[PDB]
């Protein structure tokens, strides 16, 4: 009970999700990155017919024509207004198109005289409008009925007359030329094949696939971690390799043709003579020996070496027919893949009840935390070259580092690989069964040297094993995309030795290698979760810096920081400590940005002013100027109270002022009637009454400033007087200049230039994008009789 | 060599560059290389000068990394930096006078002093950047 409870506040600690196999299924599922297509041009602006006024405020017999926002959904205050600028960065984010074919796009001109077509469909809405104008110069009118696109299909090349915005065509062009496609060919395929696979004689690739010039695939992202998880992420680092381990368990092969159960455990028996011992434990000895132990345990030991998680050793003391199977274990297995303290007990347990009592040695006095492991100790204190040299063996058998393709891999020591180093096991647990064991009582000694030859019998089974599982590692590695980093995880997966003895003592001759579409689905597994990983790191800097780039100063990064760990699709975001969360948001903030994303947001930026003075829902400020100011006569208003710019007032920012909520120089200002000019995104009541200008509303609304201390109510009155005005006359029939004390600081909308906006889209024809390059390779095996190692020798020689 | 190259280079680049009111994007390339150059230097000790009259300095790196959020630099960005950029210039001026007294028979292309003995080391390399003098 106690222990479930310690073990539970572990846990909590760790975003590993607790049905661990479940994992599998979320791994898998992960996909390559989305390919977008665009299906119509990129637009914030139209051009629209307004009405025009002459200077005396009269409306003028036609319109004309200016760009206004499609979408024209700006809030009020700055501070939303630059919210509303990152969700626009998001957005074109999401709908950014990985590649784009205009031709799709293209639309007939209507008043074309040759034919003629245009890309969009908006675009001949716009065109035909702008034909049927009768205020259309005759030239332009003139080029819309002769502006031609041109498609060379030989070069697989097409341009289209198009309209646009500046800003629209910027994006468009942006997305037209920086296409995330390349081109594909068989040579693209087969190197994308793992290098090492490549070069193995067991595996026969063959590109029996024709892949035209119009072929195109989206590279992956195998950039390496840039957040070093594996560096002070304790707990998403449990959770990385648990995923890790899940994944290899299942690509990892079930052996085949194991040893008769019946037949291992009656010779095991037989052997042992446990019933003629005095063990409390008769039963419990032979327990766990059997083919689908053997298979777990070869799962768990490539799959463990693959994740590089950390493995606890699980063993009955009195169990010594486990620890000389723990021997191999030691000998085969790395002995930094286990936790130092499920180490240091297995190599006390053999060096206590084996090894020392074999040579009449003291027991050894062992002391945690020493430097030293018992083995490392032993190595010194034995004297006989069999067990010291298997000793020395032991000690040094630790992973070697190495980078291939990039990729940093933990490889093990070659008389691993080709199985050599097994015979120093045998010969050293040879010499163990001939030891006297001075003081041992008989029948345990003969137990204990029978066991021991029981393991020693069986060298070329244990040779066979230790090849087919090295190069079922090495097979597995070479699938691995992300850095096998070595860290002692916070929970292990805890090994059973009596799994370990199955495996030693079932294993046959029949050799088991991955199946090369079962390679080709780690890889491609392998390769998804990397690219995805990294686009999450780019989406999430990308929005990071954004929104302090954007002065979002209440943005919270932490829910930035959990949607990009959902997204990484392994991870229970509830159970991440807070301290990596922040240390998470610490290191994704020094990273730069990406190329594509920093330049979509650097167009955003520079054109936000652009588009926010386009909104006809909200002003850029008010000036309160308490002398008499002539209204300015514009073109889309006739007269009215608008300031071009702010010179020659003192400017009070309202979002400072909302922020702060100290109102005492705001409100001794319009005590004292001070000229001021209000500076922030403000909405604004359109007022066409001439009565509401002598009246002078527009003074009236600044005192709920002082009396609630809050500007987000402030709606200043912009005057649009003209001849639509019911009470026109009254400027029209009489000598006075229409003046008021406030001006509100909007800009004028930008008139539609067909010039400045037509120009030629260029794109291909068309391609074809592909996303399964390993679909395209033809993957055949030998006979695994006749597979062989990296020494080009047979995996399994016992045959 | 390279190393104390790099980091005079470095320092260098700092000076002219990370100053008030400058875009972000002027120095970002130029931030992540101070950033890097500081991560490889801190906890790490230095000692330059025992030879003639040139006194013996001790140096210690414990500094945090420059801020990559910013779209303008201001002045509390730049006080950051030249306060580490100052540490870090004193340390290179020091490093370079030791290994100009110095003097080998045998292998005097090598470094002399040990600070640049240190420096040479692997975990230094990444310091390392455009060699262009």
């Amino acid at each position: 009970h106690q222990k479930e409870v310690q073990y539970e506040i572990l846990q909590k600690t760790i975003p590993t999700f607790e049905p661990k196999e479940s994992i599998l299924k979320k791994l898998e599922d992960i996909k390559p990155e989305q390919v977008k297509k665009q299906t119509k041009l990129f637009r914030i602006f139209e051009p629209r017919q307004l009405p025009v006024y002459r200077a005396n405020g009269e409306k003028e017999l036609r319109n004309r024509w200016y760009w206004k926002l499609k979408r024209d959904t700006l809030p009020d205050g700055d501070y939303d207004v630059r919210e509303y600028f990152l969700n626009l960065y998001d957005q074109v984010l999401t709908e950014m198109p990985d590649y784009l074919l205009l031709k799709d796009m293209a639309v007939e001109n209507k008043n074309s005289r040759d034919a003629g077509k245009v890309v969009d469909s908006e675009t001949a809405a716009i065109c035909d409008a702008i034909f049927q104008d009768e205020e259309t110069e005759g030239v332009v009118r003139r080029f819309i009925a002769e502006m031609r696109q041109r498609v060379q299909a030989d070069r697989n090349v097409v341009n289209y007359p198009s309209i646009l915005h500046p800003i629209d065509h910027a994006f468009n062009e942006y997305f037209l030329q920086h296409q995330l496609v390349e081109p594909l060919n068989n040579d693209i395929i087969f190197n994308y094949i793992p290098e090492r696979i490549r070069n193995d004689v067991n595996y026969i690739l063959n590109m029996d696939r024709n892949l035209p010039s119009t072929a195109r695939y989206i590279r992956p992202n195998l950039l390496q971690d840039r957040l070093n998880l594996h560096d002070n992420f304790e707990s998403l680092w449990d959770t990385i390799t648990t995923s890790n381990y899940i994944l290899a368990r299942s690509v990892v092969p079930d052996l085949k043709e194991l040893v008769s159960t019946e037949a291992q455990i009656q010779k095991m028996s037989q052997d042992l003579q446990l019933e003629a011992l005095t063990i409390q434990s008769e039963t419990q000895f032979l327990t766990g020996i059997n083919s689908q132990a053997a298979n777990d345990c070869f799962k768990t030991l490539i799959a463990a070496m693959l994740s590089q998680r950390t493995m606890s050793l699980d063993f009955v003391t009195t169990n010594y027919m486990s620890l000389i199977s723990g021997m191999w274990l030691l000998t085969v297995v790395p002995n930094d893949m286990f936790i130092r303290e499920s180490l240091v007990a297995c190599q006390l347990a053999i060096i206590n009840t084996i090894i020392y009592p074999a040579f009449g040695m003291q027991r050894m006095h062992y002391r945690n935390g020493d430097p030293q492991t018992p083995f490392q100790i032993a190595e010194q204190q034995i004297q006989n070259f069999q067990v010291a040299n298997w000793l020395h063996f032991v000690n040094n058998n630790q992973f070697r580092q190495v980078v291939i393709d990039g990729v940093l891999n933990q490889v093990l020591n070659d008389n691993i690989r080709n199985g050599h180093v097994v015979n120093q096991l045998m010969e050293a647990l040879m010499q163990l069964s001939r030891q006297q064991f001075p003081t041992m009582p008989v029948d345990y000694k003969r137990s204990i040297q029978r066991g021991i030859l029981l393991l020693s019998n069986r060298l070329g089974q244990l040779v066979d094993l230790t090849r087919l599982l090295a190069y079922n590692y090495e097979t597995l590695m070479a699938c691995i995309t992300m850095n096998m980093q070595h860290v002692q995880t916070l929970t292990t997966e805890k090994l059973q030795l009596t799994s370990v003895t199955s495996l030693c003592m079932l294993i046959g001759n029949a050799t088991v290698i991955p199946s090369p579409q079962t390679l080709f689905h780690y890889y491609n597994v392998n390769v998804n979760f990397h690219s995805n990983y990294n686009e999450r790191i780019n989406d999430a800097v990308a929005i990071i810096t954004a929104a302090n780039r954007l002065n979002l100063y209440q943005k919270k990064m932490k829910s930035i920081v959990e949607d990009f760990l959902k997204r990484l699709q392994i991870f229970d975001i509830s159970r991440v400590p807070d301290d990596q969360m922040y240390r998470l948001r610490d290191r994704l903030r020094l990273l730069p940005v990406e190329i594509r994303r920093l330049d979509i947001f650097n167009l955003i930026l520079m054109n936000m002013e652009q588009i926010e003075r386009a909104s006809d829902k909200i002003a850029q400020g008010v000036i309160i100027a308490y002398r008499d100011m002539q209204l300015e006569r514009d073109e889309m208003y006739g007269y009215v109270n608008i300031a071009r710019n702010l010179d020659g007032f003192q400017q009070i920012n309202l979002e400072e002022l909302m922020r702060t909520g100290d109102y005492a120089q705001i409100t001794n200002m319009l005590l004292n009637n001070q000229p001021v000019a209000l500076v922030g995104a403000l909405p604004f009541i359109t007022d066409s009454s001439v009565i509401s200008l002598v009246a002078k509303l527009d003074a009236t609304v600044f005192a709920q400033i002082v009396k609630l201390r809050k500007v987000d109510t402030l709606k200043p009155i912009l005057y649009k007087i003209n001849s639509d005005s019911n009470d026109f006359y009254l400027v029209a029939n009489y000598d006075w200049v229409p003046t008021s004390t406030t001006k509100v600081y909007k800009q004028i909308p930008q008139q539609f230039d067909f010039r400045a906006s037509m120009h030629m889209l260029t794109s291909n024809l068309t391609f074809t994008v592909y996303s399964d390059l390993l679909a395209f390779v033809s993957a055949d095996t030998v006979e695994p009789i006749n597979a062989v190692a990296f020494d080009n020798m047979r995996i399994m020689n016992e045959l | 060599m390279d190393v104390l190259y790099s980091l005079s280079k470095t320092l260098k680049d700092a000076r002219d560059k990370i100053v008030e009111g400058t875009l972000y994007s002027n120095v970002s390339d130029l931030i992540q290389q101070f950033n890097q150059m500081i991560i490889t230097m801190n906890g790490n000790e230095f000692q330059t000068g025992g030879i003639g009259n040139l006194p013996i300095r001790n140096w210690n790196f414990d500094f945090g990394l420059l801020g990559t959020t910013l779209l303008n630099l201001d002045a509390n960005y730049v006080e950051t930096a030249r306060n580490t950029i100052d540490y870090f210039v004193d340390f290179v001026d020091n490093v370079c006078m030791d290994e100009m007294v110095r003097e080998s028979q045998r292998n005097g292309i090598a470094p002399q002093s040990d600070s640049l003995r240190k420096l040479s080391g692997i975990k230094f390399k990444r310091i390392n950047f455009d060699n262009s003098s």
